[PDB]
């Protein structure tokens, strides 16, 4: 009776958003303001922004009531 | 109003809770009434109303009702018996490791949903660590709970309980992510393991002192940027403890764990997904079923 | 998050007149209220003269929110008006005045976005003697647990600006056919300004109104962009999708042209109506 991990499957009623990872490799990251050291050293990396924003994006837009 | 009062269950700066019955349907819940001028609505109650009614997970304290009188709100929660420092604090339960995984495992499952959702908890301890009868743990205490991953927003960096806090709020980090938690799970971790709080520090310059003094003081090598922080003071240079001296009985599965929790640099420092991908959870032995993890009776 | 919100679940309806309904039931049940405490008596106001009233306040809410000091947050300003909206989806404005709610939910939205301002900070902004800010103030104390109940604690109101921001940097990065994307930002955002008066925030996703805003400033601009939708979107292996897509932006922009403002005539007939019923209330 051991853990697996299960990649935590929710319904974005919407396309696909690329992971957080694939972001900077993917040509995302030109297009946000960069982190600031301050904001680096804390742990913000605007990947986080960008990621948001595009998850906010495609959120429902699938979706009718 | 459909809520005959049982026993009270404490105060705190915002609240009092009280075990009540639910008349609708013979529920326990635990009703928090909120305490009082000129401001309205106290703000941390709307805090945890305005997250827990977009929040659905397991291990995560369900919002089941709210409503109130003028400026005196009142939230119904699940009713849990007790939380993960009543379990470290009773010198009379054993901590397995297979016990330690599961509370492990489901801190990391609530707290991987809330990242997931842009929440961080941000005051994550043993006490707001709460289990229910079936021993299912739930994360609680939204008080201080925001939503990350705007710049548009500053957060303040007085905000998890100092013994939990991560070194890049007590050098006064203003912009941060899931770190803020993920460390705190590290010494949430720390202490079961030990029995004891991990980092007790007295004051901010006193927890950066036992964290450095602990886990070595951080190059600008495991950590870019440090430098940079707004109460970024020098330290002396103390070499750490090596984790297998500090946790005797770890391992090397929950001393990988243990480390990449305790890592200095918040972008470095593992997230709950990838925390819960370890091999620690994978291995052997299984978390134990919340009906058989340790009741503090 | 959108998908999972209490504003998906909840305060996203399936069609216009729905919302009429739930307007014609509010109105109705002040009337059958206000009959059974002491019945088709000129003093009320019937369901269109509540939205024009519901209109020009959320105009007011705007202007309000345009003016504060400190500048209030986009956000702000979107969490209010849409409060302001779903307060008045299931309530008279014969019952409770919309120029206090109106303050109430801009007080509440600054509360839920974590835009801390202080109540004496808050109420400094009404162009108003210190007696009548210091009453107003009153007021909205009074009103924001009745708001609260009102929304149902459904406080989290998921606004287009993230979504458009979101697309903004899509459209960067892999739709090149559209060379510099922030041409459409302020057009973009003149329509996203004007879907916010209509009921739009009631109807559809705020994807579906952020994208909304995108196409119809790059069709204004002579910006064929089906390409970004089928091929970026995916939405070439899915037509049926596409097609409910298309069908939602085209029925969102009717329901801008639909639009009619609350008329500067009209208002000011209404208002006194309004006031008559709430010294009659
Ligand atoms: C409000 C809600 C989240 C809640 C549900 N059950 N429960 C109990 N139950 C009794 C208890 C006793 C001892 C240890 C833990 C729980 C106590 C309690 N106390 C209030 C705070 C105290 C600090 N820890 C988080 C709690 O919510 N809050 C709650």
């Amino acid at each position: 009776a051991l853990y697996e991990y299960q990649p935590l499957q929710i319904e974005t009623y919407g396309p696909h958003v690329p992971e957080l990872e694939m972001l900077g490799r993917l040509g995302y990251l030109n297009h946000v303001r960069a982190a600031s050291p301050q904001d680096l050293a804390g742990g913000y990396t605007s990947s986080l922004a960008c990621h948001r924003a595009l998850q906010d994006a495609f959120s429902g837009l699938f979706w009718q009531p | 109003k459909r809520y005959e009062k049982l026993d009270f269950l404490g105060e705190g700066q915002f609240a009092t809770v009280y075990k009540a019955r639910d008349k609708n349907t013979n529920q326990i819940v635990a009703i928090k009434k909120i305490k009082l001028a000129k401001d309205g609505i106290n703000r941390t109650a709307l805090r945890e109303i305005k997250l827990l009614q977009e929040l659905s997970h397991p291990n995560i304290i369900g919002l089941l009702d709210a409503f109130g009188h003028k400026s005196n709100i009142s939230l119904v929660f699940d009713f849990m018996e007790t939380d993960l420092e009543v379990i470290i604090k009773d010198n009379s339960l054993v901590l397995t490791p297979s016990h330690i995984k599961a509370y492990m495992l489901m801190t990391l499952q609530g707290l991987e949903y809330l990242h997931q959702h842009w929440i961080l908890h941000r005051d994550l301890k043993p006490n707001n660590l709460l289990l229910d009868e079936n021993g299912v743990l739930k994360l609680a205490d939204f008080g201080l709970a925001k939503s990350f991953g705007s710049p548009n927003r500053a957060y303040t960096h007085q905000v998890v309980t100092r013994w939990y806090r991560a070194p890049e709020l007590l050098f006064g980090a203003r912009m941060y992510g899931v770190g803020v938690d993920m460390w705190a799970v590290g010494c949430i971790l720390a202490e079961l393991l030990l029995r004891v709080p991990f980092l007790p520090g007295d004051s901010d310059l006193d927890q950066l002192t036992r964290i450095f003094e602990t886990l070595g003081t951080p190059t600008e090598e495991q950590w870019p940027d440090m430098c940079s922080l707004p109460d970024y003071v020098t330290f002396k240079s103390f070499p750490g403890i090596p984790l297998h001296h500090i946790f005797s009985a770890a391992g090397d599965d929950l001393l990988d764990l243990i480390q990449g929790l305790f890592l200095f640099n918040p972008c470095a420092r593992i997230t709950a997904t990838q925390a819960l991908k370890m091999k620690y959870f994978s291995n052997r032995p299984g978390p134990t079923p919340g009906c058989q993890l340790p009741r503090p009776n | 998050m959108y998908h999972n919100s209490s504003q998906k679940r909840h305060w996203t309806f399936s069609s216009e007149e729905q919302l009429a309904r739930l307007r014609a039931d509010a109105n109705r049940k002040f009337r059958c209220k206000a009959v059974a405490n002491g019945p088709n008596d000129p003093v009320f106001l019937e369901p269109h003269e509540e939205m024009t009233l519901c209109k020009y306040y959320e105009k007011r809410l705007l202007e309000f929110c345009s003016v504060f000091k400190p500048a209030m947050p986009r956000s702000v300003v979107g969490t209010a008006c849409m409060y302001f909206k779903r307060f008045y989806l299931n309530n008279s404005v014969m019952e409770y005045h919309p120029r206090i709610i109106m303050l109430t939910c801009a007080f509440l939205a600054c509360k839920v976005d974590e835009f801390n301002v202080s109540s004496p900070q808050f109420v400094g902004n009404l162009r108003e003697s210190p007696l009548g800010q210091e009453k107003a103030l009153e007021q909205i104390l009074e009103y924001e647990l009745l708001l609260i109940q009102q929304l149902n604690f459904h406080l989290i109101v998921h606004n287009p600006y993230r979504p458009f921001e979101g697309f903004l940097i899509d459209l960067k990065t892999r739709y090149p056919i559209l060379e510099n994307p922030e041409i459409l930002r302020k057009t973009a955002d003149d329509f996203l300004n004007r879907i916010a008066l209509t009921d739009a925030y009631l109807l559809y996703t705020p994807s579906q109104i952020a994208l909304t805003a995108i196409l119809s400033s790059a069709s204004r601009a002579g910006i064929t962009m089906e390409s970004y939708l089928s091929e970026s979107l995916m939405l070439k292996e899915n037509r049926t999708c596409l097609s409910q897509l298309l069908d939602i932006m085209k029925s969102m922009r009717n329901l801008v042209k639909k639009y009619e403002p609350p008329r500067s005539e009209e208002v000011a007939v209404l208002k006194q109506k309004l006031e008559r019923c709430h010294s009659a209330e």
